[PDB]
């Protein structure tokens, strides 16, 4: 049939599992090699391999590859779904694995592929029950025994490859384990490549800048980007065409295609899906938007995005980048505008952490969560992990009185490890913000972990000019007021208490925009906000911070400066 | 006429530690 | 036939469903576009999503929509429970799921729904059952797999997604997670609409003021009140006339009356007058409240969003809970009442999960005014507590700070604190954009407890006069509190009164002036001098 | 009945409850009286059990669903009204509850069962 | 000393990147002395003289034992 002759064709093979070549190699010696040209290996003298266990996170190209094996090699092919075997009747289960094992054998040198084995091989002094003991102990005398395996290459998928059987991890029945892992940016390149070969891509599409900006992207991610794409372009073109009661006009199916805009917006909105656990709410910020503190702003735009950007120079010169940044300062100066900023006009990954947000009750559950995070932004590297409020998860282990049950300590000491300790060297940058460093950990604060501590002060003049400009970027304003006056004026408040200044002018104009409509409809009066408006909501204005918590805040920051003399 | 069996699990319960904070 | 013409009429579909636009139409992209034009796809040469992941609290009407795109669209509809599809034996659960997947596919082009995956998929890691794993390992390769499926979609409904194993919220399973969230008050004229399609109303029935009213009843709540204010109304306009073992001219005189809707809601799952004095206050709490609510259009317009947060300080029972009770009656957000040491544990890291969890409640349930009853209690000093309770009031503290100000997405929600001791609060809950405004709640003078005083005599049953006048010159130093207190006893006892009167007979029916001085010739006041001083100094610090 | 329904063989429990509600369904408007629903009612929530949860869910859908009942009224019975579903106890299904809790009518009870003061007092 | 590596590297860095764009618009094909001299300015020591105390008196009282 015409739908056959296409699905013919459209068979999966090696060509379109690209984005790992290495574990490809792999797979394709085990699986042809032996099968093409056999007199070299008895010319050599010995048996090759007979066993895969391919494994890695979910969505990386596992069952595509065996599929791809399927498709390409001439030798038959044994698929075994993982719990497809069990029945309820005692000893069916084996009798169903020695019929498949029975018929591979007999049939040809054939190819066995078991999906999902950690369903079907746990570890056996775990287990309760008996029935999945009897089957592990079959599969496992049935791949090998005595008088086994005349000619048959067993391989295997997992995602949880820790909670296999001992012993089905050793020569003999799983050779050696593929790593079937996380792409880089060119094996990103070409799965987009692949997935974007029989798609009708518009003339101004270029694949090089989508592949640097998906980092953490895991390949299967990649169909979805491109499908969301193409919903958001179909979309667009279907509010135009008509609602097409009948077949869809000739004229638009021949004139259609993606632009860049689609894959951007598909891009802004698709989040890989090893993090979708902890994705973020949309909050919008923009550089514009965080006045003052222009320094601090250029400094960590730099320390994020010159290891992500420029990796080249980096391995040229033979050195790492700095992975840490402190922020300490009064409340409300604008850290947490920062993080907002930085998740939002930086294109590394961003994780958000409340105070004790991962804290729990049970017996290392907290340490548990804690290691669970930082390998998840280890994974999907690079990646930007947010401590807000660090003084609740990391205080002085062991000073003055410890935590009763013990918890505080162990928890700080696996936050210790987890940044700094035996790991592959991945790209996560810790950004950390507190309003009280003395009860902060000496240990943490070292470089290596926390290298740099930026101290974020109240504005001076030019920054309150800088935030009130920002801030008044987009409301509506006459020519006549100037705002240098209204940050004069102040000369010890912080962006906060001037955007509550901002709140309190605006809720001034808002009831003199609502009292002047209403005679409209009883019988456009101010578009803006008038110079009496500001005049008239500064009668409520009050210092935030005072003047005791400033001068420890100053203290502390001398007593840092001190140690940095004799330079 | 022929009988037949069948094997079947059962439910088992589990402990539990809790750290517990104080004053 | 005559239940056949109904068996149409009571299909489900379009027009059923409503306050979720969005949704529906997200899902309707999904499900009926490939199926209404696949030569544009063919065409276009990619296939379409074919898995969702529907959440959100339950009885929203996750499985009503379900049910509408399928007898809408031509698929076949086959739904799957979560407890009815697993067993105890070893070896049935996923037979259970490989036939419904088989016949699912083999009969026609198929839409299949998992009602309650939640209790399916476990996450394989914080779960020691085997069966469990099992089925949910046969699911993700029933899902995808060498030639998984073909021409079928799948939909899943759950509260808590993140308790689903990851490898199920990947493309090519559950692709797109669609929140079928509460609606807002369109979304609940429609649903009212929608439902009362074919009962009969009253002249005076408005369907707005009962959108309004109504906070949290969503769907099925909305349905099964209707309901039941129709079938009082059936059961009450029956015994009233004789039981007859009836002329259709008098039974078409139904209708609804408002107070059946009234009860039904006061049922089922204070006002501005009762303040008084306060009327500073009253605006300025007023204006901070409604106005971003009552014009949003004009705040998108000035591109700002407003302030949330406010403090009352001052003597104790002096209408803080009682502002707040009146702003939860006159608008139409939830109201989430917390006193001060209720969310503390002896725990580890649950007052944090208890915190964590009403702020949630409040911004799914959007616009809603949180009112911190005692905060001095959880916002103690950072600083000077010196043990593991302080750490832990340390630890409480700062999720507090990180709640009410952190990566969040803004939405409506107002923070109301309370206290009597202003001076044990740490100033970073103080500052701007957490709780701005540091409102001072006095003592009423003569004419606020004389107004205080009136109000509470709203509803009692009273002479034509009582000269409140004297009373409230003679209570120079009490609070609204105890005001109610010498009211409660003047009723109770012309409550005694008459009853020792009747006992006899077996009088008055308004409170006698003997019977109100008698009554105020006890009291007691509740606050000292000092107390008022340390509440001036603050305020003079201020 | 409750506990009688019980048919472990083959979870036959179903088929029996499906059977009884076609036949209740198939001759003429009538009453269900299921008695000692809280033997089959686990909440699906604390119980660990199969049957049990696959008969409560069998349950509320032969009480609520697409035809579900065409004028058929069902009744049940229990001790402890607690230990309910509340899927069961919902609209549509048992919207009504009724409390069956003296001395008059027991004397009454006590007159009409000795047909063919101290006794209403003592018992 | 990490950290002071680390941060005349950056200026480097920066130094390399920026001369690249001026030239669109191996320039530093080593570090230079001005690198370390403008990236040793904020150098800090992050053992503390009451840690370096405590821990000296826990080696002393090891040794007296
Ligand atoms: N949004 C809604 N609009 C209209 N009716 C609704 C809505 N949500 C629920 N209902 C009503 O509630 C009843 C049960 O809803 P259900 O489908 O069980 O909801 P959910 O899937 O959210 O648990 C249905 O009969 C339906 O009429
Ligand atoms: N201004 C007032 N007008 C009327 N009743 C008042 C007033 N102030 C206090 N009350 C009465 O005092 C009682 C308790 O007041 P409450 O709001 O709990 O006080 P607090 O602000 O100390 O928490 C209420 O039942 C209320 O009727
Ligand atoms: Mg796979
Ligand atoms: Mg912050």
């Amino acid at each position: 049939n015409r739908e056959d002759e296409e699905n013919n064709m459209n068979e999966v093979g090696y060509d379109d599992i690209g984005g790992c070549r290495k574990q490809m190699a792999q797979i394709r010696e085990m699986v042809e090699l032996p099968l093409r040209h056999p007199q070299l290996f008895k010319a050599i003298g010995i048996k090759p391999p007979r066993g895969v266990l391919m494994y890695g996170p979910p969505g990386t190209g596992k069952t595509l590859m065996a599929r791809a094996v399927a498709n390409e090699t001439g030798a038959f092919f044994f698929l075994i779904n993982g719990p497809e075997v069990m029945s309820k009747m005692a000893g069916e289960s084996e009798s169903n694995l020695r019929k498949a094992f029975e018929e591979a054998e007999k049939n040809a040198p054939a190819i066995i592929f078991i999906d999902e084995i950690d369903s079907i091989a746990p570890k056996r002094d775990k287990t309760n029950g008996e029935v999945e003991r009897r089957v592990v102990s079959q599969l496992l005398t049935l791949m090998d025994g005595m008088k086994a395996r005349s000619n048959v290459v067993v391989i295997a998928a997992t995602n949880r490859p820790n909670s296999i059987d001992p012993a089905l991890r050793r020569f003999g029945r799983f050779d050696r384990e593929v790593d079937i892992g996380i792409p880089d940016a060119t094996g990103r390149l070409e799965v987009l490549r692949i997935h974007t070969k029989n798609m009708k891509l518009a003339d101004d599409v270029d694949l090089e800048a989508l592949a640097a900006e998906t980092h953490g992207y895991v390949g299967a991610d990649i169909a979805s980007l491109c499908s969301e794409a193409a919903m958001q372009q179909i979309r667009e073109k279907m509010d135009l065409i008509d609602l097409d009661e009948d077949e869809i006009d000739a004229e638009v199916l021949d004139s259609l295609g993606v632009t860049m805009d689609n894959f951007r917006f598909a891009l802004g909105n698709s989040n890989p899906s090893a993090l979708r656990e902890t994705v973020v709410e949309s909050v919008n910020v923009t550089w514009d938007d965080v006045g003052g503190l222009d320094e601090i702003k250029e400094e960590l735009k730099e320390t994020v995005e010159y290891p992500v950007l420029h990796p080249d120079q980096y391995t040229k010169f033979g050195l790492s980048p700095s992975k840490g940044v402190l922020f300490y300062g009064p409340p409300g100066t604008g850290k947490t505008l920062l993080a907002k900023a930085v998740a939002t006009e930086v294109s590394a990954n961003f994780i958000s952490v409340k105070g004790p947000e991962l804290l729990s009750m049970w017996y290392g559950e907290s340490e548990s969560n804690i290691r669970d995070i930082f390998d998840k932004a280890r994974a999907a590297a690079p990646t930007v992990v947010f401590l807000d409020e660090l003084d609740s998860i990391a205080k002085a282990r062991g000073g003055s009185l410890g935590d009763a049950g013990g918890a505080s300590d162990r928890v700080v000491n696996q936050l210790l490890t987890e940044m700094d300790g035996m790991n592959a060297k991945k790209n996560v940058f810790v950004i950390g913000a507190t309003n009280r460093p003395d009860q902060i950990d000496p240990a943490i604060l070292r470089p290596g972990r926390l290298d740099q501590l930026i101290y974020v002060p109240l504005p001076d003049e030019n920054a309150r000019l800088s935030i009130l400009n920002a801030q008044l970027r987009k409301t509506p304003l006459e020519p006549g007021l100037e705002l240098t006056a209204i940050a004069k004026a102040t000369q010890g408040f912080s962006g906060a208490d001037l955007l509550y200044i901002v709140q309190r002018a605006a809720k001034y104009a808002i009831k003199d925009s609502i009292e002047a409509h209403r005679q409209h409809e009883a019988e456009d009066p101010v578009p803006y906000i008038t110079k009496e408006h500001f005049a008239e909501a500064m009668k409520t204005a009050k210092r935030s911070v005072s003047d005791a918590e400033l001068r420890r805040y100053e203290a502390y920051s001398q007593q840092m400066k001190a140690s940095r003399g004799q330079f | 006429a022929a009988a037949a069996a069948a094997a079947a699990a059962a439910a088992a319960a589990v402990a539990v530690a809790v750290a517990v904070a104080a004053a």
